[PDB]
């Protein structure tokens, strides 16, 4: 549901024990998204959809 | 509260397959590190086998590794153990342990009550 939120521009995940976040995948639709935080959770691989 | 039980425990004659389970309260069973220990009559408590956390890597002891096969099941917020054909010799009574769950409070190791299982 949060790929809805269009006007988004801080995303604060810390501590959600967040394992996969391929969900970035999805984020290319928020144009003010700017401080992306996903501190202290376990995340192996930073997806390639970063770009 | 926090408190371990298991079940499945029955005596088994060597040939079939016993499939164990357990059951944890109070904390989810993928953010912690979960434990079976066999114990047997004069003879203190054998790690047997373990399951990692964050990553779900499977920790065997090479005294039944390549047989035992661990899960963990959050849908139930359970451990499932499964055998596969084990030895008369493999008898013994099966605890469970999780150390140091999320919740730090004075008990650091919860154990199961102790299921016995005979192999003959």
């Amino acid at each position: 549901s949060i790929f809805s939120l269009h006007n988004l521009q801080e995303i604060d995940l810390k501590d959600n024990n967040l394992k996969t976040i391929e969900e970035i995948i999805s984020f290319q639709h928020l144009h003010r998204l700017t401080c992306l935080k996903l501190w202290y959770n376990h995340i192996a691989y930073i997806p390639i959809q970063i770009g | 509260q926090v408190q371990l039980v298991e079940s499945g425990g029955g005596l088994v004659q060597a040939g079939g397959s016993l499939r164990l389970s357990c059951a944890a309260s109070g904390f989810p069973v993928m953010n912690a590190g979960m434990y079976w220990y066999r114990q047997a009559p004069g003879k203190e408590r054998e790690w047997v086998a373990a399951i990692e956390s964050e990553g779900t890597s499977t920790y065997y002891a090479d005294s039944v590794k390549g047989r035992f096969t661990i899960s963990r099941d959050n849908a139930k917020n359970t451990v499932y153990l499964q055998m596969n054909s084990l030895k008369p010799e493999d008898t013994a009574v099966y605890y469970c342990n999780v150390k140091d769950v999320g919740d730090n409070h004075f008990p650091y190791d919860y154990w199961g009550q102790g299921t016995q299982v005979t192999v003959s």
